[PDB]
RNA sequence: AUCUGGUUGAUCCUGCCAGUAGUCAUAUGCUUGUCUCAAAGAUUAAGCCAUGCAUGUCUAAGUAUAAGCAAUUUAUACAGUGAAACUGCGAAUGGCUCAUUAAAUCAGUUAUCGUUUAUUUGAUAGUUCCUUUACUACAUGGUAUAACUG
RNA sequence: UAAUUCUAGAGCUAAUACAUGCUUAAAAUCUCGACCCUUUGGAAGAGAUGUAUUUAUUAGAUAAAAAAUCAAUGUCUUCGGACUCUUUGAUGAUUCAUAAUAACUUUUCGAAUCGCAUGGCCUUGUGCUGGCGAUGGUUCAUUCAAAUUUCUGCCCUAUCAACUUUCGAUGGUAGGAUAGUGGCCUACCAUGGUUUCAACGGGUAACGGGGAAUAAGGGUUCGAUUCCGGAGAGGGAGCCUGAGAAACG
RNA sequence: CCGGUCGGAUUUCCAACGGGGCCUUUCCUUCUGGCUAACCUUGAGUCCUUGUGGCUCUUGGCGAACCAGGACUUUUACUUUGAAAAAAUUAGAGUGUUCAAAGCAGGCGUAUUGCUCGAAUAUAUUAGCAUGGAAUAAUAGAAUAGGACGUUUGGUUCUAUUUUGUUGGUUUCUAGGACCAUCGUAAUGAUUAAUAGGGACGGUCGGGGGCAUAACUACUGCGAAAGCAUUUGCCAAGGACGUUUUCAU
RNA sequence: CAGGAUCUGCUUAGAGAAGGGGGCAACUCCAUCUCAGAGCGGAGAAUUUGGACAAACUUGGUCAUUUAGAGGAACUAAAAGUC
């Protein structure tokens, strides 16, 4: 080419947003943004294909412009905008108020939360450095730098964000024995803790966890995702947990709560 | 003969005050590689000068690790590693030789002659065809 | 034009390789500039990306530097002696990097006497207050002051003038001095 | 997970030539009533091409004295709509073909401590009249051209 | 003017077009130094300090204890001066981030723009303050990208056994050029690099892979063609505008 | 076996089949720090028959789990398990498109402003990355000992972390790097000798070959092959046998 | 590397020198008839010097083809006379 791309083409979506094969040619594709591509989801995807509330995509625009959707406390136009983990859309003329966290299967699940729980966020951290003045800051997952951080606070950790006047409450180590989501892979969306992390110079490191049906598992140190000390998060979890039950186990599970 | 080349020879932003007067020699500037490696005696206390070696001069060793024989020290601070292994046929159920040739640079704190076996880190484009120099080594 | 691929040269074996695509906006070379010494004139080019470069097509004074008392005063510049790639340059006066020149040394003597009261070569009572203090940092090195009665410093030059448009340097010390000055007076 | 016809008067062999099924594998011959789904100028000539179309774009929010319209009216700077033209952005995406190209492309895999980046998202700017308020505007400096008339 | 999205002369007026150009807290620290009359002095006054550009030179600590010492001093003065005194980020790894000192520059940026609302305070002056948001702006991060690069892997052919190096082929040193590394190019020098484990040359009615037909098992033959990657726009070469093209509506 | 019963417990034992663990002359090779539980040390708190009982409090020895610096250590081939190999297509689970090829849908109530399950799973298929095992097949180590262990002793160096508040100007130790002789203990250190191969050694055999001077010829002789016939002597070569020689292709 | 058709803001003489006050009469006063002077500036077309990058052209020398005829020598038919 010559420039950049801007159309995505219908099996190249990426596979996990569920587009049928054969309603179009093309698929939607994500906005330049606070998160990548292939690691997101649209403004239209959720509002057509999961809420199920409009029926076009001139639908959609007939909603966003009414000035109903936020993200994070702001009004969101753009109908592609990349909402990606962890973020609140908070609709008004409905009083509802949702949190993008992954499904077990490895889905983005829809799920619902209070008026009291939307009004914060977790975020990792991606990088520390010292800024120009001799100041310094913090990057987190999503993007946000905040300047004046503690000390203390080094990379792979998880800070709390305070969505109204983007700040920092407290904030949460990394070690053993925490609890963590899965963000990235194969073991995508389950939840355990942390046995111990094995360290290889000038390579991917590698974290060992373990469940709590107590069966274990190995990721790569970027995958890993932290969320609070033992028996304790900070958010609230969907349906199952982040347990993986075999294939076996969930036949008959649907076999006998068949009783509808 | 460290000054044969015609032109002053220096590791750069490194300087001499004549003002001043302290029995060291000269302000050597020396690193640490990485990776567990260890920095030979000769290049902390030698004199030579090199724009290109891993323990003096200004590359990085990052990327890969390779391995082999030395097969030819002719030309002036490079030599050429001969690499050996196996190849897989399938419908044959067997295997094949084959071998590939990689040219390194050698840094003056080591001394290699033909038919030792040496460790090799990748830097970044160092000539037309080179891209690994000597880290290690270990005699025949 | 002048372009930088590798896809036309030969391999490490000797294999005449082949003609792949056309040529490519992004591998491009530009003239050389060669810098002669005058008045100023200096052009300006548009790079990748929407930036800028000052091309020097001749000037005449520069910004020089006294590393060992650390001061930094402008003057001007007169002649190249020597060149360590070819010999050409210096029977033309182009203006390289590495290249070794002459200046005048009227600035640098001028700030001598003003920062000690001493003369080279051969009355307020502030001064000599502080004169007074700065005793034992009076004498300098015999073989560069050797120089001060004809004002012709030797001076090599660190800045890329076809880039960065300047043309900057610094004082040869008496290290570096012995080996060039072996090497000026032998090899003419 | 299968075989049958053909050498000699008669028999056992080596051995090949017919046969037998499949093809999202192209043409061709004779026929042809129904429902669903649908490839289709690649091969030969990356040969040549009549006519029409396929790239333009405006919000309460950069510039309106249309000798535009609406007139309708609180509005003597202007205020409703709104051609033409300057300025801004895009035209580097998409669509089509397979001629070149045999360590090249390309695949799975690394590296940038070796570099450029419109946009988007988040931070970020008391110091700049000669001055620390002395002549010389900050209740705000200067020309030039477009559409239009002739 | 026979003519084409051809255009000449004369006359008007605008901008987020083009060209200029002011405003503002206090603090500290440096250099210069009127004087002063003195010991061991202290001083008026003056100027300098944003960010960006280019060069030079310093900080960017850290493995375990105690004296003798040369003086200086913070201090109770014990007028002996014994002492009653230190901070420092990140990486497997850096001349890294970041800070200071001298300067330097056909001196870069630091809102002479637009819609809505219309209020609070008064000495009532069109006095003083004051809401929501559009567009622009320098640098660091970020997202969509881009450019190069590491390891192993291709069909037939010896009726192709030696190939490359003037005219760069393989390496060293210094410059030029580029967004940047590099024989990418130019100077001086060295004599290297590939090969029976098939180099180099010849054929291809050869774009590569995901994949397709047949199938006991092993395999044989296809892939111009709905997805991802490269190349091209009658054949070669050259450049303009732009963040981005060696572009062909 | 046992059922014991208003198919699931198993009081409870047996056969195999795989897995730990210690001990036997015998596996990580260690070091410094924290560091956590744990045995213990000066010794009681704690509460149970009263305790240096442990639990655990205090000083103090430690192994003991975890981080961090290490500290050194032959190298592969193969195999086991993991992360990471886009979707579409292929094998395939669920699901009355009226069946089917397909598709990814759909199902249930009051149908009266409703709740509700889905969109799985497998397919290393070369090269790279993480990890378990030590068979098979390679490879290195002490023979002129510059061999290994020593808290035998003489050395030569190089760093100053510390304290003589602090600062710079000196050297005294001290730790802390290497290298330098000789003095001590270990059982000091060399796989067999292939009905593999070579080399000597002793008595013989043959129309074997070179220089010089038929009959015996099949029943069988010799030579790598083509081939090789009168006696005598020289020059070297060779098989087999014999052997308690030698080298380790 | 040069070149300068043409626009151009300027300083500043200065006589032309116009109308009000002052020998009121030109004139002289900032109370404006008609212009010859120069002083430093800026923007900039046609044309031209040396380069690198290079499509093409001419010329013979070599091959491959084609094509025109040209000269060839043979064998065979819902071909065939014979020694």
């Amino acid at each position: 080419a010559r420039g950049p791309k801007k159309h995505l083409k219908r099996l190249a979506a990426p596979h996990h947003w569920l587009l049928d094969k054969l309603s179009g040619c093309y698929a939607p594709r994500p906005s330049a943004g606070p998160h990548k591509l292939r690691e997101s989801l649209p403004l239209i995807v959720f509002l057509r294909n999961r809420l199920k509330y409009a029926l076009n995509g001139r639908e959609v625009k007939a909603i966003l412009m009414q000035r109903h959707v936020k993200v994070d406390g702001k009004v969101r136009t753009d109908t592609t905008y990349p909402a990606g983990f962890m973020d609140v859309i908070t609709l008004d003329a409905t009083n509802e108020n949702f949190r993008l966290v992954y499904d077990v299967k490895g889905r983005f699940a829809v799920h619902r939360i209070t008026d009291e729980e939307a009004s914060y966020k977790l975020g990792k951290v991606k990088k520390v450095q010292l800024g120009k003045k001799g100041v310094p800051y913090v990057v987190t997952h999503d993007g946000r730098t905040i300047r004046y951080p503690d000390p203390n606070i080094k990379v792979n950790d998880t800070v709390k964000i305070d969505l109204a006047s983007g700040k920092i409450t407290d904030f949460i180590k990394f070690d053993a024995g925490k609890l963590v989501y899965v963000t990235g892979g194969r073991n995508l969306g389950r939840i355990g803790t942390i046995v111990h992390k094995e360290r290889h110079d000038g390579g991917f490191d590698l974290v060992h966890i373990k469940d709590s049906l107590d069966n274990t598992f190995v990721t790569r140190l970027n995958n890993v995702f932290v969320i609070g000390e033992q028996g304790k998060p900070y958010i609230s979890l969907p349906k199952g947990k982040g347990i993986k039950l075999s294939i076996a186990e969930e036949r008959d599970r649907r076999r006998a709560q068949q009783g509808l | 003969t460290v000054q044969s080349e015609r032109a002053f020879q220096k590791q750069p932003h490194i300087f001499n005050n004549p003002k001043v007067k302290t029995s060291k020699r000269t302000k050597r500037w020396y690193k640490n590689a990485g990776l567990g490696f260890k920095t030979p005696k000769t290049a902390i206390e030698g004199s030579y000068i090199d724009k290109k070696c891993p323990f003096t001069g200004l590359v990085s060793i990052r990327g890969k690790i390779l391995t082999g024989t030395v097969v030819s020290t002719k030309m002036h601070r490079t030599i050429v590693i001969r690499r050996a292994y196996l190849h897989y046929i399938p419908k044959y159920n067997r295997y094949e030789k084959r071998h590939k040739n990689v040219p390194v640079h050698v840094s003056p704190a080591f001394r290699v002659q033909v038919g030792d076996i040496v460790t090799v880190g990748q830097c970044r484009p160092i000539s037309k065809t080179v891209r690994f120099n000597v880290v290690k080594v270990s005699a025949a | 034009g002048i372009s930088r691929d590798s896809r036309h040269k030969r391999s490490a074996t000797g294999a005449k390789r082949a003609q792949f695509r056309k040529k490519r906006k992004f591998e491009l070379g530009r003239q050389p500039a060669n810098t002669k010494i005058g008045a100023k004139r200096i052009h300006s080019v548009r790079t990748r990306g929407g930036n800028k470069k000052y091309r020097a097509l001749r000037i005449e004074t520069g910004n020089f530097s006294w590393a060992s008392e650390g001061i930094s005063k402008k003057t001007r510049i007169a002649g190249v002696v020597y060149h360590p790639s070819n010999n050409e340059l210096v029977r033309t006066n182009t203006l390289t990097k590495a290249a070794i020149v002459q200046i005048d040394a009227t600035p640098f003597r001028q700030w001598f006497e003003a920062h000690y009261g001493q003369t080279l070569g051969k009355k307020s009572k502030n001064a000599e207050r502080k004169w007074a203090a700065r005793a034992a940092s009076a004498k300098i090195e015999s073989s560069v002051e050797s120089q001060f009665s004809a004002g012709r410093l030797y001076a090599c030059i660190s800045s890329r003038p076809g880039q960065s448009g300047r043309c900057d340097g610094y004082i040869l010390e008496g290290e570096e001095l012995a080996f060039y000055l072996r090497r000026l007076t032998a090899k003419k």
